[PDB]
RNA sequence: GUCUCGAGCCCUAGACAGCCGGGAGGUGAGCUUAGAAGCAGCUACCCUCUAAGAAAAGCGUAACAGCUUACCGGCCGAGGU
């Protein structure tokens, strides 16, 4: 099989053996995109994604090879943006991006500060109780954006009655 | 502003209570004429543009509550 | 050839006198 | 999981899926009941408008409301089941 993927005119992209970079205006974006016998070039315009082999197992990843490109072509000209709301019910939740990580304080009651790092180049920005997480890598933003969900799990007690935390709100 | 049709059949009937069972056990009775003048009150609440089709509309509440047509 | 679809075709073509595929059809005609 | 072979049916008069739009009136059917208006129960389950739209397939409400299913139309375009 053979599917030939159209540049768009703000999207200009390069590639070195498996690596395929793709640049724009919003970032830039490398992935490695590596299973047997498919073959992605760069032929000028388009973006060839081949093989010899019409296999399921084939089919599936030339697939996904489609999808990994047409969102990093969506990465550096619009971006990703995942939209979040925190809900506290008794103690007052304090967000915060300290560094290169996005910090909650008081979650609970915890004296200890609950901590992730934000994965690649993602931007976290907070206006009081909304948070938006952006950035061109669709991985890197969504893990960052998971990340901040998956911090404030709750297995001990009853996730019904304890609803506190930071939650998805928007998905791209 | 114009009543339902459901009770615009115990009018011209004489009966107020229907059926336990309907079109199987027969209570009430209407005419030809008596379905005309029915016809001739509802027009903004009918999708009906002719009055052939207007009829239809209140003949289909009747069969299926206890009424037979002479 | 569904028989619904030939006669949708012989209402629309009576009209004319008087979906979208439909409709191209029975301008053709 | 994957490979191979056969059968039926659907499809460029646009199939399968997804997304958008529509999902309307007589009437909130009748009986029951303080009330029950698709949706507690019983019986019926009828016809207008129309390109569709059940006397309502599933949640939902004290009852409404609300969310969608049927069914119809659009976008899409090649196989689908
Ligand atoms: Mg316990």
């Amino acid at each position: 099989p053979r599917v030939e993927l159209e540049i768009p005119e703000d999207v200009d992209a390069e590639q070195d053996h498996l690596d395929i970079t793709v640049e724009g205006d919003n970032g830039s974006v490398t992935r490695r995109l590596w299973y047997p016998d498919i073959d992605v070039s760069v032929d000028g315009d388009t973006v060839v994604i081949e093989s010899d082999e019409d296999n399921a197992k084939t089919m599936s990843t030339i697939g996904t090879f489609q999808s990994h490109i047409e969102n990093m072509f969506h990465g550096v000209t619009e971006g990703w943006e995942y939209g979040m709301e925190v809900f506290y019910s008794h103690f007052p939740m304090q967000v915060n991006v300290e560094g290169d990580e996005v910090v909650i304080e008081n979650f609970l009651g915890e004296k200890a500060p609950r901590r992730t790092t934000i994965h690649g180049d993602t931007d976290v920005e907070i206006d009081g109780e909304e948070l938006t997480v952006s950035g061109p890598d669709i991985e890197a933003v969504g893990q960052t954006a998971a990340d901040i969900e998956q911090l404030t799990r709750i297995n001990d007690k009853d996730v019904r009655v304890f609803q506190d935390g930071v939650y998805i709100t928007r998905k791209p | 502003g114009v009543p339902p049709t459901a009770e615009l059949i115990k009018d011209e009937a004489g009966f107020e209570t229907g059926s336990g069972e309907p079109q199987e056990d027969f209570v009430a009775d209407l005419s030809v004429d008596q379905v005309k003048q029915i016809a001739e009150q509802k027009h903004p609440d009918l999708l009906s543009y002719d009055l052939t089709n207007a009829a239809k509309e209140v003949v289909g509440t009747c069969t299926s509550l206890g009424v037979t047509i002479e | 050839i569904p028989e619904w679809k030939q006669e949708e075709v012989d209402a629309i073509v009576e009209m004319i006198e008087s979906r979208n595929t439909l409709l191209e059809r029975a301008l053709d005609d």
